[PDB]
C-alpha cells in the first residue's frame, strides 16, 4: 500500500513534462486516484481527479484548461501530462489514494511523496560567495547570491564547526535569481586564532567554492 | 465558489495541553469533512474522516465534532509528534484547503541576538549592494523589522527569511536582507536596522556608516 | 456522463476526449441502461439498517430516468407510513410506474413516524429501482429495490 | 469489496423475442409476465465492473437529472449516440487524420 | 437604442462543480439555489443581435409548437442536431465537393 | 427554426440550405437554448403597461419548451386572479414547474378581472419565463418574467459560456 | 421498427441490415408518421360490428405514440358507458388530446355495459386515433378513429 512519485525534473514556461505516480501493495483500479500540489510556503491545492475506473475525468478551474490526467490500470501507473506549464504552477505534486469510500468519494488516506516540478526558466549559473565580517560572542556569516537552481548546500571548514550554525531558508527574487545566507556565532576571542572557511556545493552548476572570512579594517 | 476559514493559524501550545482548533465554512456542508497533518517536508497525513470517524493506526487521544456549518479538532493530550502544520477539507463542493493550524513550542520568552552586516567589497565590485541585518535565537516567532535610511523607513526594498525551530534549544531565527544599487547605496551614508520584539522592552537598532 | 465498452470479454472504459475509430457502433439496440440492486455489493439487506440509509429532503424536485434492464431482487421494499394525524408522508404512484417485478421478499414496514420532508431521498444516494423506472424518490404502496443505473454498449454482432 | 460474481438479470428485449401473438393488447401478456430472464455467469471482471461503473455513473447521472427540469428523461441514451457521431463527423474529415476515420 | 447592452444571466451547471458530493438529491441544495449566475458585457453587437434571433425564432418556434401534438417538446435542440449530421453525410461524401466535408 | 452561430469576436446566422464544413460541431454539450427577457429590451418596466400586453384566448392547446438558460429580470409579476364568481381564472401549476428563480422585484397582482377564457396566452407572442420550462400560458400563483427563447451553438477552445 | 422507402415511386424494401448508399437523408422533415383508417381496408363501417371487437382488459398499461399525419373519416366513434350503478367505465380523456379533426359521421353510444375491467382495448389490435395521438385505450366522450401507423420518408 505504497506510492512512488517521480524524483526530480526541471522545466520551461508552457512546457510539457509527465509525473508518474507508481501504486503498489494493494488494488489499483479498484480506487479513484487524483493528484494534489503543494506550493512552498503554501496550503494544499486540488489539481486533477480521475475515476477509478477511468471513465470520468475532472480538472479545476485554473488548471483545466493546460493539464491531462491519464491512468492504467494493468500497469497500476497514474500519469499526469502536464502542458502550457506557467510559474504558478511550480509545486510539489503528490499522488493518494482514496481512505473509506470506494470509486464514490475523493478522500484521501495515504499519501505519495511528492514529485518536484520547477517552471522558474532560468539559466543555470554558478552561486556568487560573499563573505560577512564580524564586528568590534560574535556573529559571521556567507552570502550566496544570484543562484539556480535548488538545492545549495553549504558547510562549515569542510562540516567542522556543526554546532552554532544556522542555514536560512533560500529566498526568490523579483529576478527570479535565488539568494540564501548562512550564518555563524563564535567567542569574541576565538575569532582571531582560527580560520573559518564557508563551503557551497551546487551540483547543477557544478560550483563549489570555498570562501575565508576574516574581519578587516 | 465555497471557502472555509481557521480561527488560530499558528497557535502557541505545550505538550500534554488541551488543544482546540476551530473551523468554519462559509456555507452550511452538514456532515462531510475531514482534517489532515502535515510535518515539514513529509506528506500529508489524514487525521479524521466524516468528523466523527476516526482512521486506523491513528493515535486515540485526537477528536473531531461539530455539524453543519460548525467543526471543532479537539486534542487532550499533545506529544511530540503533533508538532505540525494542520488543515481542513470539506467534499461538499470545490475540494479546498484552510490556512492552516501551525503548532509550536515557544512558550519560553527570548531576547533576539541582533547583528547588522554591510554589503561585501566584492559584491561592490559587482555593482550590487546588499546589507543584512540578523535576528537570532528568539521565541517567540512573532517579530518586526523595520529598516530606516538615514532616518527613513524603506518599503518592499526589504525581504525576510524565518528558519524552523531547533529541537534542541526551540528557537526561531530571522533574517531581513535589503537589497539595493551602488549609487543608491553611495548616497545615502548612514544604514540603519530596527527590530521590535516581545522579549525586549525597548524595540532595539543597530546601525552602521557607509565604508566604515 | 460515463461510458463504458465491451470488446472482446472485458469492459475498457473509453474517455470522451479520447477518441477510438475501431470501435464500432451499428445500432442504437447495441447501447443500453441497466439498474443494478445493492444487494450485490454485500450491504445489509435487514430492515433496520435500509430504514436508517434513506431519509427526507424538500426543495428538491423529483427526477425520473429509464432503464430497460433490472436485476433480482432477493430483497424487495413495499412501504406505507403514515403520521399520528393520519396524513401520508409517501405520495400516491404517479401513472405508468409499477413495483419491481421480480422480488424474493417482500417486506411490509407500516408504522407511525415523524415526516421532516415532503419527499424521501436516498442519503447515500442510490436509486430506486421500479419497473423500468428509476426515482430519486420513495413512492407509497409500491415494491422497489435499492440499486444504481449505468450505461453500456454492446458489441453482439461482429 | 465483496462482489456477486453471478448476475441474474430481468429485461425486455427488441427485437431479441419477435415471437408475436401477444402485441394484441386484448390477449397480451400482464405487466408481470412481459419480462425475460437471463444469467451471465463465470466471469469475473464483467460482473464485478458492471456493478462499478453504475456506482460511478450515479454522479454524473445525478447531476444531469437536477439540471434537467424534465420529470422523467428517457433520451440520456440518444445523446450518447448523438455525441459519438459528432465527435468524428461534426468536424471537417481530413483523410488520414487523427478525429476522422477514413483510411484509403 | 432601446437594447440593453449589459447580460445578466442565471443558468443551469453542467459541468461547473463536478466535485462528486453535492450530486445526491437528500445532501443536495434546494430547486432554488442549484442555478448559477453570469455577465456578459462590453460587447454592443453580440448581446442586441441576439435578442433579435431569440424574437425571430419565436416565429417559426411558434408554428412548430402548434404541428407537434406533444405537450412539451423537449427535442427541438437535439433535433437540430439530427438535421446538421444529415445535411452533410447524409448524402453519398464525395472528395473536393461543394457538398462533402472532405480535404485531401 | 432559426440557428445562430458565434465567430471569434463575430456573429453570424446559419442558414439551412447553406452547408458550412469549418463550423465544427464535437458534442451535444456545445449546443445550448437561451432565454432573453423581453424587459430588458427598452420597454416601459411597470405594472399597467404589464396588464396591456397579457390577453386570455381558448381553444388553443397549450406549448411547453425548456430552455437551459435564462436572464436576471428586475421585474417579475405573481398573479392570485379570480372571477366574480370565486372561480380561479388561471390553473393550477402541473408537476416539475417552478416560479422564476431570480427575480430582484416580484410584483404581485391580485385582483378581480374578466376571465371569459380557458387560458391565458401573450399578445406580441414572447414567451412566459419558468424554471427552465417556457411557456405560452400563465399559472396561478407563479412569478413569471416575459421573454423569448434562442438556439445557439457555443466554442470549445475557449469558454466565452459555460 | 419498420420503415419503408419511397424512391423511384415503387416500394423497395429497406432490411434493416441492408445499407443503401444511394439513398439521402437532408433532413427529419423528410421523416413522418402516418395514420390510416381501418375504413380504406374494406371492414364493415357499423356500430354493432364496431362494438364487439373492443373488449375490456385488465394487467395492461396504456401506451401512447404521436402520429403528425392522418385521414379523413366517414365514420367516427364516441363513447358514454356506464355501469348499472352508474360509474364510468372508461376513464377521463388526458390533457393534450383532443377528438378526431376530420370526422363525416360521429357514431354516439349510450348504454348500459359488463366493464369489468380497468381499460378498453382493442380485439384485433387496431388503434385508437385521437388527435395526433394514438392510444390502445378508448376515452370517455372522445370522438376517436380506428386505424393503424406507419414511417415513411419523403425524397
Ligand atoms: C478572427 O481571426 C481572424 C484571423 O486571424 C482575424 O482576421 C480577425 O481579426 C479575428 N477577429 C477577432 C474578433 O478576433
Amino acid at each position: 500500500v505504497q506510492l512512488v512519485q517521480s524524483g526530480v525534473t526541471l522545466v520551461q514556461p508552457g512546457g510539457s513534462l509527465r509525473v508518474s505516480c507508481a501504486a503498489s501493495g494493494f488494488t489499483f483500479s479498484s480506487y479513484a486516484m487524483s493528484w494534489v500540489r503543494q506550493a512552498p510556503g503554501k496550503g494544499l491545492e486540488w489539481v486533477s481527479a480521475i475515476s477509478g475506473l477511468g471513465g470520468s475525468t475532472y480538472y479545476a478551474d485554473s488548471v483545466k484548461g493546460r493539464f491531462t490526467i491519464s491512468r492504467d490500470n494493468s500497469k497500476n501507473t497514474l500519469y499526469l501530462q502536464m502542458n502550457s506549464l506557467r510559474a504558478e504552477d511550480t509545486a510539489v505534486y503528490y499522488c493518494a489514494k482514496d481512505h473509506r469510500v470506494w470509486a464514490a468519494g475523493y478522500h484521501f488516506d495515504y499519501w505519495g511523496q511528492g514529485a518536484l516540478v520547477t517552471v522558474s526558466s532560468a539559466s543555470t549559473k554558478g552561486p556568487s560567495v560573499f563573505p560577512l565580517a564580524p564586528s568590534s560572542t560574535a556573529a559571521l556569516g556567507c552570502l550566496v547570491k544570484d543562484y539556480f537552481p535548488e538545492p545549495v548546500t553549504v558547510s562549515w571548514n569542510s562540516g567542522a564547526l556543526t554546532s552554532g550554525v544556522h542555514t536560512f531558508p533560500a529566498v526568490l527574487q523579483s529576478s527570479g535569481l535565488y539568494s540564501l545566507s548562512s550564518v555563524v556565532t563564535v567567542p569574541s576571542s576565538s575569532l582571531g586564532t582560527q580560520t573559518y572557511i564557508c563551503n557551497v556545493n551546487h551540483k547543477p552548476s557544478n560550483t563549489k567554492v570555498d570562501k575565508k572570512v576574516e574581519p578587516k579594517s | 465558489d465555497i471557502v472555509l476559514t481557521q480561527s488560530p493559524s499558528t497557535l502557541s501550545a505545550s505538550v500534554g495541553d488541551r488543544v482546540t482548533i476551530t473551523c468554519r465554512a462559509s456555507q452550511s456542508i452538514s456532515s462531510w469533512l475531514a482534517w489532515y497533518q502535515q510535518k515539514p517536508g513529509e506528506a500529508p497525513k489524514l487525521l479524521i474522516s466524516d468528523a466523527s470517524s476516526l482512521e486506523s493506526g491513528v493515535p486515540s487521544r485526537f477528536s473531531g465534532s461539530g455539524s453543519g456549518t460548525e467543526f471543532t479538532l479537539t486534542i487532550s493530550s499533545l506529544q511530540p509528534d503533533d508538532f505540525a502544520t494542520y488543515y481542513c477539507q470539506q467534499y461538499y463542493s470545490s475540494p479546498t484547503f484552510g490556512g492552516g493550524t501551525k503548532v509550536e513550542i515557544k512558550r519560553t520568552v527570548a531576547a533576539p541576538s541582533v547583528f547588522i552586516f554591510p554589503p561585501s567589497d566584492e559584491q561592490l565590485k559587482s555593482g550590487t549592494a546588499s546589507v543584512v541585518c540578523l535576528l537570532n535565537n528568539f521565541y517567540p516567532r512573532e517579530a518586526k523589522v523595520q529598516w530606516k535610511v538615514d532616518n527613513a523607513l524603506q518599503s518592499g526594498n526589504s525581504q525576510e527569511s524565518v528558519t524552523e525551530q531547533d529541537s534542541k534549544d526551540s528557537t526561531y531565527s530571522l533574517s531581513s536582507t535589503l537589497t539595493l544599487s551602488k549609487a543608491d547605496y553611495e548616497k545615502h551614508k548612514v544604514y540603519a536596522c530596527e527590530v521590535t520584539h516581545q522579549g525586549l522592552s525597548s524595540p532595539v537598532t543597530k546601525s552602521f556608516n557607509r565604508g566604515e | 456522463i460515463p461510458l463504458g465498452v465491451v470488446h472482446n470479454n472485458t469492459l475498457q472504459v473509453s474517455d470522451i476526449d479520447k477518441l477510438v475509430c475501431r470501435d464500432k457502433l451499428s445500432s442504437t439496440s447495441q447501447l443500453a441502461s441497466v439498474g443494478l440492486n445493492l444487494e450485490g455489493n454485500g450491504v445489509a439487506t435487514d430492515v433496520p439498517t435500509a430504514t436508517k440509509r434513506w431519509g427526507f429532503r424538500a426543495g428538491v424536485p423529483p427526477k425520473v430516468v429509464n432503464y430497460e434492464a433490472g436485476e433480482w431482487a432477493e430483497n424487495c421494499y413495499n412501504l406505507d407510513i403514515k403520521k399520528a394525524d393520519g396524513s401520508e408522508c409517501l405520495p400516491e404512484a404517479p401513472e405508468g410506474v409499477r413495483g419491481f417485478p421480480r422480488c424474493r421478499y417482500v417486506h411490509k414496514v407500516s408504522g407511525t413516524g415523524p415526516c421532516p420532508e415532503g419527499y424521501a431521498f436516498h442519503k447515500e444516494g442510490a436509486f430506486f429501482l421500479y419497473d423500468r423506472l428509476a426515482s430519486t424518490i420513495i413512492y407509497r404502496s409500491t415494491t422497489f429495490s435499492e440499486g444504481v443505473v449505468a450505461f453500456l454498449i454492446l458489441p453482439e454482432t461482429k | 469489496a465483496k462482489c456477486n460474481p453471478n448476475l441474474h438479470y430481468w429485461t425486455t428485449q427488441d427485437e431479441g423475442a419477435a415471437i408475436g401473438l401477444a402485441w394484441i393488447p386484448y390477449f397480451g401478456p400482464a405487466a408481470e409476465g412481459i419480462y425475460t430472464e437471463g444469467i451471465m455467469h463465470n466471469q469475473n471482471g464483467l460482473i464485478c465492473g458492471l456493478r462499478q461503473l453504475a456506482n460511478e455513473t450515479t454522479q454524473a447521472l445525478q447531476l444531469f437529472l437536477r439540471a434537467t427540469t424534465e420529470l422523467r428523461t428517457f433520451s440520456i441514451l440518444n445523446r450518447k449516440a448523438i455525441d459519438f457521431l459528432l465527435q468524428r463527423w461534426g468536424g471537417t474529415c481530413h483523410i488520414l487524420g487523427p478525429d476522422c476515420c477514413i483510411e484509403p
